[PDB]
């Protein structure tokens, strides 16, 4: 229901370093920062965000007694972000000239975390580092830091200027080419995060330039998905206690443009009046109270003992119909505009039994089952399939609606493999052949056995949302100026690697002569 | 609008069932019309339907020719067409036609055609399409007066000549039905096998009922200058329950809606250069004109980026966004494209790759990454084309559109319970295809509109066939559930009431003797082994304490 996240960012000197044509750490560090803050913002997010800052020229915070911890500033206690947060990370805020300890901004930020949500109540407490790991650091405080951040169960996430021509938010440093300096902080952290998460806290380390590309800093914050009770049924006699989840569903601009008056800028003065007239000329006015409601049937009007003879149904299910081969359901007919889950209820051992029987069987006759979905009384009956999908951690069936007869649109179209008048020849085929291979979007790499995606799509966020963000905000805080041009980053994440470009252009070009193309 | 005539050959074999507890070829025929009517109606399509037989006794056509009987002529499908046309299904409907316009007699053709021809003139409106679809059992009509059979092969490509075109239901007749012996020089342009059954009769005229539609065409640039056109078609399209409309009370007729905004305290009407645009956050309004919300969602101008190409086996099934699209060649526009459209489908094909494209349907729209999916023609046995050639338009989802989900524990099954649930799915195994179901409500809601337009005493109500057949599952089931509950439901199953792990990844991370001493005695506390005071003891200890 709420988060407490903490984002500590380095100011330090290192961070402004600047290589040819490339952005420094710390530009790199306020695009990753400002995109977290506006989504948080923009969506209306009630999670509490506080912004720490060490490597600044002064010493602001509460642990600072003493010359110790400094060169660390709370910039912003733990409280809902605003527009003013925002501008003080574009303007306000700006690189400094001294090298804070890490770690000790660490602590400084679990301190806030700490003794700032005693009051309140978060479901997470998250903390999200950006720094190059370019100075020293004192490892004496790990005892501490690690055994603290288990206790206060406080989660952790690194965003440095490398991974464990270069294109921010593109898909394309050797750790060789790092200081050892920094080596020596990436050490460290690798540990941290192996003692917090073990393995898979290795994922937990990101580069700023990939996380532009995804949604990896709000990860440990998304609002879980409430659950779908169900019994999935087969004939009148088997039951299974089932819960389904939105695995798939897409995800919409949610708040509306209301229109108000050019200068109030008020709604109340504006009201729109939808008034009825007969439709044919002597366009004679209609009141209300003489206008009936009716439907349409061809040519003959209804005017429509009448909702009561509207559709009755037994209200939810998951009533199974039969069973089928997988390759008789076609992802071609797939409808709906969302994928369920489905599981066994929670807790449900028996069922979890049941459900498992069900999936393996059908995994292995490679069949599925057609069913019937209704999600609640009022709800419209649903016919689709229910598929198995067996992996390391889970097992479950993914749900999703097939067509009904009038959704069907069959239009024949013209064999284009039988056409003497459009077959390619081979120099045009063998030339495509060559495209094909040089724009392959994928490779036979390391685990030699293993395919690598070079273009995950799917991992990469709406362009929509950044895109409107970008500008709300500047709106916001330069009213007067007209909106701004797309940030390259999201043009760069868009685009496929750079190699896929270059193997194509030759390709291309052949296929270009070999295949005439003329405007009607 | 689009123009299509029903012509019925109502000869006297039409009327002979082939031997089968099959339907004649007449009812065949009626049937499949009210059915054409139906659909038309429920996707509240403007075409004109007519309903034409010849070869009967009676006669009704403008210029009184003869044999030839025009029942309805083109116009919109309504309750009582469809009512009348029902008057002629069935045996005792067999009777009524006979009884009206006895069959068996002597008819020609171009006559037929000419009056069909004529139909469409008559028509007031303008017609996208014109087609003639006829229905008869007879192969050879006029292979005995060598006349006829010529005035009707002329008449034929006359209306061709005039854009008008006929396609042939033909229909089983005992020994076949040769298509070569005359309808060949007839017929507009491998064709469709004779239909026997009312299933494929249906099949063969949902499959020419209506005509391609494209959702659009666009520019599929291979690159910048590299583009060809294609069309995009929605093969599959959720039918809504139309909304009601509202009507003159007095004179039940159609009312248009007209919507004007306006400033309360001036009392004047409002232009769109009167009002600005408005969102809040807090205690922060923002400001943009109308043109400017538009303006922040335009990234690619409309078409398909070619972005490259991805085995298929990376887009997975449960990535399943929106319903799926029809790309197919537009030779109409950048001729060239049928060609090297046909290419990559013969390519994508050998090496199960599909197109990876950034989609962008009209202007300010934010893009959206889908895979043109190859696909190939498939035709069934009645030469029905079951699956076009082209490529399938596949939406893929954005990091935000997946929703990730917490798991607990596996729980898997045994090998024998997966056992007794394969012998259950394959007591209840069946043929699936996309035409199995109609849409409970849609047809409720219709089959009451109908009632009602027909005065008639009350509804039909409507056979849920989406409903699971209980009764037939369960005694096909057998003993099966019962010995399915034991393998998996207790008896009294309420059915409707520095951890080792971390250290050892340290020691392979090589990150343990990053470890601070304090954290080092710590673990060897825990697992109490002998220790030292110095680090690299502790630390040659904890190594040994696993590994070695």
């Amino acid at each position: 229901n709420k988060a407490a996240v903490v984002l500590c960012m380095d100011v330090g000197f290192t961070m402004s370093n600047s290589i040819p044509g490339i952005e420094s750490p710390f530009e790199q560090a306020k695009k990753v920062i400002t995109m977290f803050v506006q989504r948080q913002v923009f969506a209306e997010n009630k999670d509490e965000i506080a912004l720490v800052l060490f490597g600044t020229d002064g010493t602001d915070n509460p642990l600072s007694g003493g010359d110790q911890y400094q060169n660390i500033t709370v910039h912003r206690h733990l409280m809902l972000p605003d527009f003013d947060l925002l501008e003080d990370i574009e303007s306000k805020i700006q690189p400094g000239s001294q090298q804070a300890d890490f770690l000790d901004a660490l602590i400084v930020s679990m301190d806030v975390i700490q003794h700032e949500t005693i009051g309140k109540k978060f479901e997470k407490r998250h903390i999200e580092i950006f720094t190059d790991l370019s100075s020293r650091f004192s490892k004496s405080q790990l005892d501490i830091i690690i055994h603290s951040l288990k206790k206060c169960d406080i989660s952790l996430q690194f965003f440095l200027p490398f991974s464990l021509p270069f294109r921010l938010g593109g898909h394309g440093f050797p750790l060789k080419g790092i200081t050892e300096q920094q080596k020596e902080g990436l050490e460290i952290v690798k540990m941290v995060m192996i003692s917090l998460e073990g393995e898979d806290g290795l994922d937990e380390i990101y580069s700023f330039s990939e996380s532009l590309r995804k949604l990896c800093v709000f990860k440990k914050i998304e609002r879980h998905s409430i659950h779908w009770p169900c019994r999935l049924t087969i004939g009148s006699n088997l039951s299974i206690r089932i819960a389904a989840y939105k695995s798939i569903l897409q995800e919409r601009v949610k708040k509306t443009w209301t229109v108000v008056d050019a200068k109030t800028l008020k709604k109340e003065d504006i009201q729109k009046e939808t008034v009825y007239c007969l439709n044919d000329d002597d366009e004679t006015e209609v009141l209300k109270e003489d206008i009936i409601q009716g439907f349409r049937y061809g040519s003959d009007i209804v005017p429509f003992d009448e909702e009561q003879m509207k559709y009755k149904s037994e209200g939810k299910c998951f009533s199974v119909l039969g069973f089928c081969k997988s390759s008789q359901v076609q992802r071609r007919f797939f409808m709906g505009n969302q994928v369920l889950k489905v599981f066994a209820a929670r807790d449900d051992e028996a069922a979890a039994v049941a459900l498992s029987s069900l999936i393996h069987a059908l995994d292995d006759l490679d069949m599925v089952a057609i069913v019937r979905y209704a999600y609640d009384k009022r709800a419209n009956p649903q016919v689709g399939v229910a598929f198995p999908h067996i992996k390391h951690n889970y097992e479950c069936l993914v749900y999703v609606q097939l067509p009904f007869m009038e959704d069907l649109r069959q239009y024949m179209f013209s064999s284009l493999k039988n056409s003497k008048k459009y077959a390619p020849t081979e120099a045009q085929l063998n030339a495509v052949d060559a495209l094909i291979d040089s724009m392959s979007l994928a490779k036979k790499d390391e685990k030699t056995d293993t395919l690598e995606d070079l273009f995950p799509t799917t991992k990469i966020p709406n362009p929509r949302f950044q895109r409107l963000f970008q500008c709300l905000l500047h709106r916001a805080l330069h009213p007067r100026e007209p909106l701004p041009p797309i940030q390259q980053h999201i043009w760069n994440m868009l685009n496929p690697p750079a190699e896929v470009t270059t193997k194509s252009q030759i390709p291309l070009s052949k296929i270009k002569t070999l295949f005439p193309l003329i405007e009607a | 609008r689009d123009s299509l005539i029903f012509l019925v050959d109502a000869s006297k074999a039409m009327f002979e069932s082939q031997s089968e507890d099959e339907l004649t070829p007449f009812d065949m025929s009626i049937q499949c019309i009210q059915s054409v009517y139906i659909s038309k109606i429920i996707s509240s399509d403007r075409d004109l339907l007519a309903v034409v037989f010849y070869g009967t006794e009676k006669d009704k056509n403008s210029v009184n020719f003869k044999n030839i009987y025009v029942l309805q002529e083109l116009d919109n499908p309504g309750a009582k067409r469809i009512l009348e046309l029902d008057q002629f299904k069935g045996q005792q409907g067999q009777k009524r036609f006979q009884d009206m316009m006895g069959h068996g007699s002597d008819y020609s053709l171009s006559e037929v055609l000419w009056v069909c021809a004529n139909l469409f003139s008559d028509v007031q409106f303008k017609m996208s399409h014109k087609r003639i679809m006829l229905f008869t059992n007879e192969d050879n009509p006029h292979g005995n007066d060598s006349a006829k059979a010529s005035r009707a092969r002329t008449k034929a490509g006359d209306l061709r000549d005039t854009g008008i075109f006929l396609d042939l239901m033909h229909l089983k007749k005992p020994g076949g039905f040769d298509i070569s012996l005359f309808y060949r020089d007839i017929i507009s342009i491998v064709h469709f096998e004779e239909s026997s059954k009312l299933e494929d009769l249906l099949r063969k005229v949902r499959a020419k009922e209506t005509r391609k539609r494209a959702l659009s065409r666009l520019k599929l640039k291979l690159n910048k200058d590299i583009v060809i056109s294609v069309g995009i078609y929605n093969l599959v399209q959720k039918a809504l329950k139309p909304p009601p409309i509202k009507l003159y009370r007095e004179t039940n007729e159609p009312v248009k809606t007209k919507t004007r905004t306006f400033n309360t305290s001036t009392g004047g009407l409002l232009l769109p250069s009167d009002t600005k645009r408005s969102q809040i956050y807090g205690s922060r309004q923002i400001i943009l004109e109308k043109e400017e919300t538009e303006e922040l969602k335009r990234f690619d101008d409309p078409g398909l980026m070619l972005m490259g190409f991805k085995p298929l086996v990376l887009l997975k099934k449960h990535h399943y966004l929106r319903p799926s699209l029809f790309v197919y060649p537009e030779e109409s526009l950048v001729i060239g494209s049928s060609t090297l459209f046909s290419a990559l489908l013969i390519k994508c094909l050998e090496k199960e790759v599909a197109a990876l494209c950034r989609y962008t349907p009209r202007r300010n729209i934010p893009p959206y990454f889908v895979a043109l999916v190859p696909q190939e023609e498939e035709l069934d046995d009645q030469k029905i084309q079951v699956t076009p050639p082209g490529f399938q338009l596949v939406f893929l989802p954005f990091a935000d559109d997946k929703r990730k989900m917490p798991f607990t524990e596996k729980i898997m099954a045994t090998p024998e319970q997966v056992g007794k649930m394969k012998a259950i799915v394959e007591k209840l195994r069946f043929t699936y295809r996309s035409d199995s179901f109609e849409n409970p409500v849609l047809q409720q809601h219709f089959r009451n509109l109908e009632a009602l337009a027909l005065d008639l005493m009350e509804p039909e109500q409507a056979v849920d066939l989406t409903l699971p057949k209980v009764e037939a599952m369960n005694k096909r089931l057998g003993s099966l559930v019962d010995e399915f509950k034991e393998l998996v439901y207790p008896p009294d199953y309420n059915p409707e009431g520095y951890s080792e792990e971390e250290l050892k990844t340290h020691i392979s991370k090589g990150t343990l003797g990053k470890f601070t001493v304090p954290m080092l005695k710590e673990a060897c506390r825990a697992y109490g082994l002998k220790s030292g005071l110095k680090k690299q003891e502790l630390l040659e200890a904890l190594t040994k304490h696993f590994q070695d």
